[PDB]
RNA sequence: CUUUAAAUCCUUUAACGAGGAUCCAUUGGAGGGCAAGUCUGGUGCCAGCAGCCGCGGUAAUUCCAGCUCCAAUAGCGUAUA
């Protein structure tokens, strides 16, 4: 600290408050803009209807493409882009079907070589992707 | 061939082998007893680099 | 407004490092030598030893001739000498910190049955306690984590309703006896 | 070296506009424009030019993206054309290496 | 396999005139034969490799890589040391680091936390050592606490015989060599600190070079 | 039998009730961080894995399956404050 007087507390509190607002994580964590721009609306999971499937490509270190779907949520009307995680799990999803999306790992940050995707698909048609991938449950016909 | 980026290609063309019928594994207190025995009283004084539990060089 | 308690707490604390080597080595050695089931028991004993050591440290940072110090320190010392981990020659506030986990784990009922001389092994001792064979002062104990006292060590024997201490036999003895009666009759 | 033909999910296309960022526009032989993608072995091992006979892979859930596989230079391209795979309106315009 | 001492100190130790390295440390004489300490401290001197870090030098025909070895040496009831050596091979670097670590070991002292009962177990005061940007602090702890540290200063403190210590580090601790040298300089400062336990006037006893000069002038030229 | 407004649950107690004691313990991993295979077969910058470095180019310690091993254990993994 700099103020070392016995009657210096208002100045220290105001300076600490100003330098606390002049930050990054406290800045995103205390305004309404960073939570308003969040399509989840301060939620862990969300539901929505899949419109189409897009093959998004990887970055410059590695050569592959990523199988992905586009989701329009019902709670706010926003359109998001969520990755189907496992191998061959895209065939369990079709158009006009509901999924349960979640975060993808780094709290609103592109993870790995997938650009512009911050969400992943957990469940499809009210059953989990892991149960369909491991062959435990079946899609209801 | 077909296409390059076929969804679920490798898992679809993977060879299918079956599980082998084996004896069941002890769990609970006896599992820790077996681990303690095999790791601490069946050992011999050796030198160099100690061998791993799964070393198959 | 319902008449409940809602009072509970955890009895163990997980370690900071999840994958270490030497810590897992002495934990496995403690489990194998004392015949425990999982790491939760040794972590529980470590947690209660840490709580006792923390209380001893915060009373040892204090000054002498303070009546509350003398009082609850003598309470702690009489508890530690009645539980069987301290001696009369070491009735001092600093000698609590010299304790080990071996002293707390040696007053467990499992190792007391094993060292008393009526069990073949410590796993056999846990099986013997769990199948209702012993009793402590006219009262059977179904669990191995019964930390005994100094004044109750010389009263451990076999229970009355057990085939080992004199009583009705079990089920395989009676089944084999009935099979022998059927084969002989 | 060998004459490999088209299969299910593959067809032939003519490069129209040669772009950057490792992608190009190719006109397929079905009558639709697609945004093709340069394969991982097709960035620097071979060089793709304009108005050339290439192998283009189909996409089974979206119908505006593709990817390129091979390239036919002169003689296997004209031998494939002699076999008959395309409408006759399209022109080769003598695709080969220049002097 | 024989001892041919090139220094008069090594010859004097070999001739059984120096009982222990206590007076060698008291008279602050430099030790240049690494096997004097190996004679004084034998089978009770354990060691293990901390980290082998490769370094490279750029030339016209690529990189010339070299291996640098870090080893900790010391008995578990006193002295501790550290040595750094780089060479072309790994085993040569490790054996050179072992010789250089056994060549330069320092004595540590142990104190108490409050009452003076039993054997000493912890660091007597608050000592600090610094090299590079790394700061290492050693704080006394009550009995039975243990070493609360990173694994490398923890193993150095266990090999130095100190059972209880509180620590607090600052700087780039990802570099193992600077961290190890910093905690070594921190633990080596336990005797350079003046405590009121020793304020009485010391007496300067005679040096071995003065005491055994008649033996030395006969045993060597 | 006890408990209870009357039951149920716990405890007590007779008749039955385990040899591969099928009365069959799962959840995540096995390059480093971080405990644990330079094993075998298949695809071959494709499929995919990967919180971060990065791994796949026709001899993969990281993919997909089997064996073996590792961490916790009636519990374990994942996403958000």
């Amino acid at each position: 600290g700099k103020c070392r007087g016995l009657r210096t507390a208002r100045k220290l509190r105001s300076h600490r408050r100003d330098q606390k607002w002049h930050d990054k994580q406290y800045k995103k964590a205390h305004l309404g803009t960073a939570l308003k721009a969040n399509p989840f609306g301060g939620a862990s999971h969300a539901k929505g209807i899949v419109l189409e499937k897009v093959g998004v490509e990887a970055k410059q270190p590695n050569s592959a493409i990523r199988k992905c779907v586009r989701v329009q949520l019902i709670k706010n009307g926003k359109k998001i882009t969520a990755f189907v995680p496992n191998d061959g799990c895209l065939n369990f999803i079709e158009e006009n079907d509901e999924v349960l999306v979640a975060g993808f790992g780094r709290k609103g940050h592109a993870v790995g070589d997938i650009p512009g995707v911050r969400f992943k698909v957990v469940k499809v048609a009210n059953v989990s992707l892991l149960a369909l991938y491991k062959g435990k449950k079946e899609r209801p016909r | 061939h077909g296409s390059l980026a076929r969804v679920g290609k490798v898992r679809g063309q993977t060879l299918k082998v079956a599980k082998q019928e084996k004896k069941k594994k002890r769990t609970g207190r006896a599992k820790r007893r077996m681990q303690y025995n095999r790791r601490f009283v069946n050992v011999v004084p050796t030198f160099g680099k100690k061998k791993g539990p799964n070393a198959n060089s | 407004p319902v008449a409940r308690s809602w009072v509970c707490r955890k009895t163990y604390v997980t370690p900071r490092r999840p994958f270490e080597k030497s810590r897992l080595d002495q934990e496995l050695k403690l489990i194998g030598e004392y015949g425990l089931r999982n790491k939760r028991e040794v972590w529980r004993v470590k947690f209660t030893l840490a709580k006792i050591r923390k209380a001893a440290r915060e009373l040892l940072t204090l000054d002498e001739k303070d009546p509350r110090r003398l009082f609850e320190g003598n309470a702690l010392l009489r508890r530690l000498v009645r539980i069987g981990v301290l001696d009369e020659g070491k009735m001092k506030l600093d000698y609590i910190l010299g304790l080990k986990i071996e002293d707390f784990l040696e007053r467990r009922l499992q190792t007391q049955v094993f060292k008393l001389g009526l069990a073949k092994s410590i796993h056999h001792a846990r099986v013997l306690i769990r199948q209702r064979h012993i009793r402590v002062r006219k009262q059977v104990v179904n669990i191995p984590s019964f930390i005994v006292r100094l004044d109750s060590q010389k009263h451990i024997d076999f229970s009355l309703r057990s085939p080992y201490g004199g009583g009705r036999p079990g089920r395989v003895k009676r089944k084999n006896a009935k099979k022998g009666q059927g084969g002989a009759g | 070296r060998e004459l490999v033909f088209k299969e299910d999910g593959q067809e032939y296309a003519q490069v129209i506009k040669m772009l950057g960022n490792g992608r190009l526009e190719a006109m397929c032989f079905d009558g639709v424009k697609r945004l093709c993608h340069i394969r991982g072995k097709l960035r620097k091992k071979v060089w793709i030019n304009t108005s050339d006979i290439i192998l283009v892979g189909l996409r089974d859930y979206q119908d505006n993206k593709a990817d390129v596989i091979l390239k036919y230079n002169a003689d296997e391209a004209r031998s494939l054309k002699a076999y008959g795979e395309l409408p006759e309106h399209a022109k080769i315009n003598e695709t080969d290496t220049f002097g | 396999k024989e001892w041919l001492p090139v220094t008069k100190l090594g010859r004097l130790v070999k001739d059984m005139k120096i009982k222990s390295l206590e007076e060698i440390y008291l008279f602050s004489l430099p030790i240049k034969e690494s096997e004097i300490i190996d004679f004084f401290l034998g089978a009770s001197l354990k060691d293990e490799v901390l980290k082998i870090m490769p370094v490279q030098k750029q030339t016209r025909a690529g990189q010339r890589t070299r291996f640098k070895a870090f080893v900790a040496i010391g008995d578990y009831n006193g002295h501790v040391g550290l040595g750094v050596k780089c060479s072309k091979e790994v085993a040569t670097a490790i054996r050179g680091a072992i010789i250089l670590a056994k060549l330069s070991i320092v004595p540590v002292r142990r104190g108490y936390w409050g009452n003076k009962i039993g054997k000493p177990h912890t660091v007597p005061c608050k000592v600090t050592g610094r090299c590079g940007s790394v700061l290492v602090r050693l704080i006394p702890a009550p009995r039975g606490t243990g070493i609360v540290s990173a694994p490398v200063p923890k193993k150095l403190l266990m090999m130095a015989g100190i059972d209880d210590c509180y620590t607090s580090a600052r700087g780039c601790t990802a570099t193992l060599g600077n961290f190890a040298k910093a905690t070594f300089d921190a633990i080596s400062k336990t005797y350079s600190y003046l405590t009121p336990d020793l304020w009485k006037e010391t007496v300067f006893t005679k040096s071995p070079y003065q005491e055994f000069t008649d033996h030395l002038v006969k045993t060597h030229t």
